[PDB]
């Protein structure tokens, strides 16, 4: 079990660590989250109490160093931090924990909701979205755009998706338009799935992390995202029996996880009425299809 | 964006400009089969393709062999437009190929938009008018090609024969889409208006007769009378 340590919390905040939120008074005796689950990535979040606008957060993996937070008073934001000095860090954390200054990762045995979420995530490709090769952690707020955002303002700060476009050159071949457009198995299978992706496993790791980026932080490019590549799947007549099993197990946990009070905003009426009802894997997403009706039978 | 009544007049600028109708291209009869269950029998089509400005009508005939062994017929047809369409502006050199493409019907816009990928610069636009591009078939010379065709073919007309050399193009649509919509609303009522007097002939070369500018006046008013004559019947008004 891993620690996030913290400097202090001098100002209030509520705190995330993955599907979990609980809040920070100003100038508590808060020194970080502890028994944190190794083998999977995790996002640690802000949202300061005076100022709502300021949602960010750090994904990371706690095999790939020793993480701390500490509050930078100029610009005004909690910062996730690297200590190289293990013996040094090992020792911080001790300290705090004989302290009873951290909080305890609250997670339930029977409970796989985090790792269901995660299942492809891998933070390697979470890295080449976003792109701060100095760092090992990634930061990600509500307010960076998409790359494809961008191309309809500051690259450096920017979530590069895999852009997906129906009516590009990307996913028509000349001579097969009415083809291509009403059955999008190519531009899934070959162009994304063999071409760019290499294989499903990251398709949804992207699929995922665009989910839960949109969940976190209210990130509209990451919502358009999640539902491009949903709808991608679902267009496609030809899909391996296997994607689509696993499809309907992904975003059954995804609705599963989001909040009551976000549905209206998170799930797009058409794409999934479209999904569910229309789409050539309409009868594919039994799981998904039976949560989405017992739980936001309005929107469809 | 939408061409409506508000920017009406952008049809006769000197941006090269096509309006596509697909009304015609898919046209069937519908009958009863020997069990008494209901088939259909397709006929020969035709994509009209206007430029508003001069004239120019490319009417490609659509033959009923291109839909020998196909299924969904109506949703193929909007898509062999879009792919005719296509075709159509490739062949023509740079410098008349249109700068914007305007469909009677909002469901030809991802059709067409998607066969015209290779060309971003060709706007692709729908229309709030409610035009009578539909009733080209009511005019007999175009009739008589498209129901003549043996094989796939594209003839050409001017669909307003000579009245821009004493007319502006503005006009000539105006006339224009008066009598197709009096075609449409009462074929034989403005048939008659217009072969009222056999004096007054149709060139070989022409598609409409050759009425002078006093007649051209009297014709336009009584297709007017006869469009709300029709609109008084329909109503009961
Ligand atoms: C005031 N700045 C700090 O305390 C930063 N430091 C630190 C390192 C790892 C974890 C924590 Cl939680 C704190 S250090 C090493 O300077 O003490
Ligand atoms: C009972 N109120 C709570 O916040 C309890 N929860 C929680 C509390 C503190 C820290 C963390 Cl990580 C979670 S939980 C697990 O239900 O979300
Ligand atoms: C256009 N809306 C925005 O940019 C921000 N919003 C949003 C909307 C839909 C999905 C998502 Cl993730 C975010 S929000 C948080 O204001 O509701
Ligand atoms: C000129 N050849 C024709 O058959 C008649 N015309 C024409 C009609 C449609 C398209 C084209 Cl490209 C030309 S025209 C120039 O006389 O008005």
């Amino acid at each position: 079990m891993n620690t996030v340590p913290f400097t202090s919390a001098p100002i209030e905040v509520t705190i995330g660590i993955d599907q979990y939120s609980f809040n920070v008074k100003e100038n508590q005796p808060f020194h970080g989250i502890k028994d944190i689950p190794i083998g999977h990535v995790h996002v640690i979040h802000f949202q300061h109490a005076d100022n709502s606008s300021m949602r960010y957060g750090y994904w990371f993996d706690c095999r790939m160093g020793n993480f701390y937070i500490q509050y930078d008073p100029k610009d005004g934001l909690y910062k996730m931090m690297e200590e190289r000095d293990g013996a040094k860090f090992e020792n911080i954390v001790h300290n705090f924990k004989e302290r009873q200054m951290m909080v305890s990762y609250p997670k339930i045995d029977e409970d796989d909701t985090w790792y269901n979420l995660t299942e492809f995530v891998q933070m390697d490709k979470i890295r080449k979205i976003v792109r701060k090769d100095e760092n090992q952690f990634s930061y990600v707020d509500s307010s960076m755009t998409t790359v494809q955002e961008n191309e309809l303002s500051d690259p450096a700060h920017s979530l590069n998706y895999t852009v997906i476009n129906f009516k590009s050159r990307e996913a028509i071949r000349p001579g097969h338009e009415m083809e291509d457009f009403l059955d999008k198995s190519y531009y899934l299978n070959t162009v994304m799935l063999q071409g760019i992706f290499k294989n499903s496993s990251n398709y949804f790791g992207e699929l995922q992390f665009a989910f839960l980026n949109a969940m976190f932080f209210g990130n509209y490019g990451s919502s358009l995202q999640w539902h491009a590549m949903i709808e991608l799947i679902c267009s496609s007549a030809t899909v391996p029996k296997h994607m689509l099993d696993k499809l309907d197990e992904i975003l059954y946990y995804q609705i599963k996880t989001l909040p009551e009070q976000y549905s209206d905003i998170l799930l797009n009426e058409r794409v999934w009425n479209i999904c569910l009802y229309s789409s050539f894997q309409k009868n594919s997403l039994h799981n998904t299809e039976k949560i989405m009706e017992n739980k936001y039978p309005e929107l469809l | 964006g939408a061409m409506n009544s508000s920017n009406y007049a952008e049809l006769f600028n000197n941006d090269i400009k096509l309006f596509v109708d697909d009304t015609n291209v898919y046209r069937v009869t519908v009958h009863k089969t020997f069990e008494g269950n209901v088939a259909t029998k397709a006929i020969n089509g035709c994509i009209f393709t206007l430029n508003p400005k001069t004239g120019h009508l490319f009417l490609k005939i659509i033959h009923t062999s291109v839909w020998a062994g196909q299924k969904r017929l109506s949703q193929l047809a909007k898509w062999k437009t879009a792919e005719e369409v296509s075709a159509l502006v490739r062949s023509l050199p740079k410098e008349e190929q249109p700068k914007q493409i305007i469909v009677t019907r909002k469901a030809m816009l991802d059709p067409l938009e998607v066969h015209m990928l290779d060309f971003p610069n060709i706007a692709i636009r729908p229309t709030e008018l409610r035009l009578p591009f539909s009733a080209a078939m009511s005019i007999d010379k175009l009739s008589d090609v498209v129901m003549k065709a043996t094989e796939p073919q594209m003839v050409l007309f001017n669909i307003y024969d000579d009245w821009l050399d004493r007319i502006s193009s503005y006009t000539a649509f105006s006339r224009l889409t008066l009598l197709l919509r009096a075609l449409k609303t009462n074929e034989e009522s403005a048939k008659m208006i217009l072969l009222s007097d056999p004096t007054i002939t149709i060139k070989s070369y022409h598609l409409w007769p050759s009425f002078t500018d006093e007649q051209w006046i009297t014709i336009e008013s009584q297709m007017r009378d006869l469009i709300l004559t029709e609109y008084g019947r329909k109503y009961n008004v």
